[PDB]
RNA sequence: AAGACGGUCGAACUUGACUAUCUAGAGGAAGUAAAAGUCGUAACAAGGUUUCCGUAGGUGAACCUGCGGAAGGAUCAUUA
RNA sequence: CACGGGUGACGGGGAAUCAGGGUUCGAUUCCGGAGAGGGAGCCUGAGAAACGGCUACCACAUCCAAGGAAGGCAGCAGGCGCGCAAAUUACCCACUCCCGACCCGGGGAGGUAGUGACGAAAAAUAACAAUACAGGACUCUUUCGAGGCCCUGUAAUUGGAAUGAGUCCACUUUAAAUCCUUUAACGAGGAUCCAUUGGAGGGCAAGUCUGGUGCCAGCAGCCGCGGUAAUUCCAGCUCCAAUAGCGUAUAUUAAAGUUGCUGCAGUUAAAAAGCUCGUAGUUGGAUCUUGGGAGCGGCCGUCCCCUGCUCGGCGCCGGCCCGAAGCGUUUACUUUGAAAAAAUUAGAGUGUUCAAAGCAGGCCGCCUGGAUACCGCAGCUAGGAAUAAUGGAAUAGGACCGCGGUUCUAUUUUGUUGGUUUUCGGAACUGAGGCCAUGAUUAAGAGGGACGGCCGGGGGCAUUCGUAUUGCGCCGCUAGAGGUGAAAUUCUUGGACCGGCGCAAGACGGACCAGAGCGAAAGCAUUUGCCAAGAAUGUUUUCAUUAAUCAAGAACGAAAGUCGGAGGUUCGAAGACGAUCAGAUACCGUCGUAGUUCCGACCAUAAACGAUGCCGACUGGCGAUGCGGCGGCGUUAUUCCCAUGACCCGCCGGGCAGCUUCCGGGAAACCAAAGUCUUUGGGUUCCGGGGGGAGUAUGGUUGCAAAGCUGAAACUUAAAGGAAUUGA
RNA sequence: UAACUUCGGGAUAAGGAUUGGCUCUAAGGGCUGGCAGCCGACUUAGAACUGGUGCGGACCAGGGGAAUCCGACUGUUUAAU
């Protein structure tokens, strides 16, 4: 059954953004959707999105520009400290340039950066670039 | 897909977005629900009653123009049924299955449909025991339930 | 990895040391049976005495008689088979005296044309066969 | 002070039982490896009876046959 | 994952290897445990179940006058033994400490030397000049040849200079020595004061050099060399590698993404249980606090506020501001703080002559060092509140807000003694209230259930029909009929085969019948009836997370086979005979037993196959087909038009498949899944680790048996294998 | 308390210990009016002491184990070899 809706809407996102499509839709919505894209969206790799709002779990649907490489979740959610945070964006990201670690903090979801320059560990969640 | 069957399904009712009620019902919530009274004293499941007054009477739906459901008014005014009516229609049909097999012990697939059946009377059991419906010492014994229908 | 639960530990650890067992190099080292079925005992070399002095045909495409002694262990009392390794060093090696002996090169396995042997000898009499080949030293009498 | 009844802890010996390793054994039956051995030709082509799986019987030996499967077949097809 | 067993198990601080993860080791100097040949029992003592204390027994062993006595090196040396495998029966309490009545005595603790290629650091075996030459940039020069201002190298050519290896006076060192350091005198020409260990076919740096051997001797970790021109053996010459070191054997680490958490594989290479159910285990849909303002800066970036209910101090006028104490769903997570032995590792300082080290040192008495970080997990502490768990009020037995009492009861209170009730307080029990916006999120392209019309070789029981086959009865006419590649066995004037009419028996259900359907799979096909079940579709019905996959366990599981009965037409294991053949215990032919059929019980395996786990999401088209539903020109029935049937044209949802494709993947064949994988993480189960031995031995368990399930090792071997290509 | 097994047996398998006398203790029930009174009958377990270690003191009262052959077993048979 479904188990991570997280999980398939990055999935989903992935695969129309590499057919080359302009809009996709994300079926399930939740909050932890609705802020992973806002995150997505303040560094310029998707355009502006729209959730539509039947009385459950609306959907999404969200522009696409050129510049998504590849968007991803990591199951399980691991616990991270500051000291393993080198090591998991070591991994997972391809330079030391660009690409991000989407992290949820007692301070709110939100990437591995300026995450660090808050000073807060957190759990992992996924990664784009 | 079904929990005991390799079929996937999709057809299922499809509520409106609009949930307020139509200028055109003029039943108030008071007189619906003694319409819902009498129906359960003929003897009838909440599944059917809400079934005979969405397509006779008009209430598209029975919560929306009260703001209880049938089965949650019906135990408010003490007329709920003992036992729960979904696992009320598993025992029934298991007892139907089980006194066809007794009958002729050469039906495998009534066997093995007895399986089946009696194997969902007992995930829905433990679950009505975790809500705190049924007596935790509540069991289900193939003997014995023929007598409750 | 094939289940990734966070509360999956148990199942994953447990699951190693099951198919660690499938694992031939492992399978011998962590068991007693290979132990037990070497001449040595689990030592790099041992002294024997020489029991007789053989020649074995060596394989299919091949064709020599390689010089060979059957020596038997004295920490056992097992029998073994060396093969003199040089070229007319057997004539040093007598019948009963004694000799060390060694590992052929591949860890109890056969090695090269000689069918069947694990052993070499570098040694005989408490003097070193290189030494006996090179004419630095003599064979003490 | 020696010594003595009793109690307690209890070595040790005798016997028995269980258990682990190692080892002898007439004869029997395998496996591996050498080889210019004897008898056939079972598998590779439609391998000259298409091959294989399961099961049962039988035969110097590879194997044969009966029943039900498979194509990994030698047919992706055969006409109102 | 108890209990039992094994450990080539004393635990830890730590060690090796290491990208990130890990794997292996820790007898070994520091901490903790245990033990003194094996057990057991005690005395003294603050402290012992002590063994350089005692008493027994067991083993071993010493002296003896034969009566008795004595013993415990896993302390320092040393010896035997075992072994592949490990040092002197040396000097001293001078340093570090410990013991005693003690400044004074003692210490095989400990220190100092001897052996010491375990291993670690530094570092000689030549340097330079001149001639002869050879090259190079230069010039002249057509080159050649020559000028050397400029080199660069080489040469058992010549030449003087510089040292330490060594011998050794002394000093220093030291408890006394030794070593190092300092320093006199000797001490280098083939500076013989002489560098080794492995290799030269490939991997892998480096000779097709020469002599010998002739598949012998030998080499070779692997591939392989060697049979009269050996680049590989044995030698000489030359060359290569490391260099006071190098080779070989063994354990182990990396390489090994060949144990895969990071991070493998399961169509055909090794591999997904026959099928479903199913408890532990693992994993689980959405949903409840946004936002506003102060301040600074260039709409923008940082600082702040959006829980209350006894004691004092910014104090002011019983109230208000703050400080202190107690109280307040619980965690996981995260950041901070404390607490954490040193040694080791990382690391700061410092010219041990550098370095490995060490904790020292520097300046003309003084000045300073002896840092710091890390130390999982578990426990403690203080902030944050996203994510993930978890609880509240639904027979209200719920919050609050005060009033009505009962009981027990702290204590204030009647100048000082005494008895009672108050009130004031505390705690518990009990009435009538008011008040809350009074209290139940939604209704999953999750699931369960109900309901409606259908659908299907789905299941069981009974019933019915059909020819055909074999046999039998009668009738007709006849000499052959059957079989094969060809024949024979076989039947045949006692009438076979053939034609006709009947009867009986047991099987079986053609053609229709399809890349159609139903079922969990195995499987299911004459008619009719009965009984129970099911998918999909339709749904503005109901419950409201009840779910997914699943060790152990359970139901079904073709054919064959086993056990009882009944029946036995055809076919037909075994067997028999006739052919063929070199043989023919076969293929071909005739006969034919068990079986093939049914009823009731076992067995649990199939190429039980899609050689392809289940659940979920996403990613191209096109024409079909089956079921249900919806809509539309028009034909055709009923007829008497509505509406239902049969065609036709579309749309939707499940289903069996198909064609096409640079979606993408794959070693490829190929696959719309076998894709969404080095851009590697949706959940979960089973399962593979070169080929054999071998699904074998043994043990256990199931079965009447046949056999099923679980399941090794020794030993053997450089390949076995998959897809495709060219030949034959 | 073993091999084996037709899972019923083998089995009292095999092999050990105890046993007297005396003096006590505890447990085990009725009837009448969680209590009280009045009645009882035999057993089992435990303890102290004690005897020239003696105790199922007479009587009664299975020797056992490992294999082979035959007949499955219970049963019957040549009155007088
Ligand atoms: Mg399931
Ligand atoms: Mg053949
Ligand atoms: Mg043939
Ligand atoms: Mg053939
Ligand atoms: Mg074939
Ligand atoms: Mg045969
Ligand atoms: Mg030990
Ligand atoms: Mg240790
Ligand atoms: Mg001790
Ligand atoms: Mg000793
Ligand atoms: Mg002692
Ligand atoms: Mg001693
Ligand atoms: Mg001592
Ligand atoms: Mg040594
Ligand atoms: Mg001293
Ligand atoms: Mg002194
Ligand atoms: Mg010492
Ligand atoms: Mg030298
Ligand atoms: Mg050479
Ligand atoms: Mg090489
Ligand atoms: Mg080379
Ligand atoms: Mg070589
Ligand atoms: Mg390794
Ligand atoms: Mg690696
Ligand atoms: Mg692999
Ligand atoms: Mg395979
Ligand atoms: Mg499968
Ligand atoms: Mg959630
Ligand atoms: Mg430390
Ligand atoms: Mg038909
Ligand atoms: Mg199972
Ligand atoms: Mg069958
Ligand atoms: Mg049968
Ligand atoms: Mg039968
Ligand atoms: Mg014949
Ligand atoms: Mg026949
Ligand atoms: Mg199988
Ligand atoms: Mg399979
Ligand atoms: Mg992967
Ligand atoms: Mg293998
Ligand atoms: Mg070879
Ligand atoms: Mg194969
Ligand atoms: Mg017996
Ligand atoms: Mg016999
Ligand atoms: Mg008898
Ligand atoms: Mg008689």
């Amino acid at each position: 059954v479904r188990m991570n809706v997280l999980a398939d809407a990055l999935k989903s996102i992935n695969n129309a953004e590499k057919r080359g499509k302009r809009q996709v839709l994300i079926r399930p919505c939740s909050k932890v959707i609705v802020r992973f894209l806002t995150v997505m969206m303040k560094h310029g790799y998707i355009g502006e999105f729209e959730i539509i709002d039947d009385h459950r779990a609306g959907k999404i649907v969200v522009n696409l520009t050129g510049r998504l490489n590849k968007c991803g979740v990591i199951s399980p959610r691991f616990d991270v400290q500051l000291k393993d945070l080198e090591k998991w964006q070591n991994n997972l990201l391809p330079s030391r340039q660009f690409g991000f670690i989407v992290l949820t903090t007692s301070a709110g979801i939100m990437d591995h950066e300026e995450a660090r320059r808050k000073h807060t560990g957190g759990k992992i969640l996924g990664f784009f670039f | 897909g079904r929990m005991h069957a390799p079929g996937k399904g999709l057809s299922q009712s499809a509520l409106p977005y609009r949930r307020s009620v139509p200028t055109w019902l003029k039943l108030t919530s008071d007189d619906v629900k003694e319409q819902i009274y009498k129906l359960a004293k003929k003897g009838l499941t909440p599944s059917q009653i809400g079934v005979i007054l969405r397509d006779s009477h008009g209430v598209a739906q029975v919560r929306f123009v009260t703001g209880n459901k049938i089965l949650r008014i019906l135990k408010s005014k003490g007329l709920a049924p003992d036992l729960p009516e979904d696992l009320y229609h598993l025992i029934k049909k298991a007892v139907a299955v089980r006194k066809h097999l007794e009958r002729n012990r050469k039906d495998k697939d009534a066997k093995f449909r007895l399986i089946l059946i009696e194997s969902r009377i007992h995930r829905l059991a433990r679950y009505y025991k975790t809500k705190r419906v049924l007596p935790p010492n509540w069991k289900y014994e193939s003997s014995t339930a023929s007598a409750l229908v | 990895g094939k289940c990734r639960g966070l509360r999956t530990a148990r199942k994953l650890r447990s699951h190693r040391r099951d198919q660690k067992w499938h694992d031939k190099q492992y399978k011998k080292a962590h068991l007693g049976t290979a132990l037990k079925a070497n001449p040595f005992g689990g030592a790099s070399h041992a002294k024997g005495i020489v029991l007789e002095k053989v020649g074995v045909e060596a394989k299919q495409p091949n064709s020599a008689i390689r010089k060979c002694v059957r020596v038997q262990l004295i920490k056992n009392g097992k029998k073994i088979t060396a093969f003199v390794p040089n070229d007319g060093c057997l004539n040093f090696i007598e019948e009963n005296d004694e000799v060390l002996v060694a590992g052929f090169g591949r860890k109890g396995h056969a090695v090269g044309d000689i069918p069947g042997v694990r052993f070499k000898v570098v040694k005989v009499a408490n003097v070193s066969l290189l030494a006996l080949y090179k004419g630095k030293k003599e064979r003490p009498r």
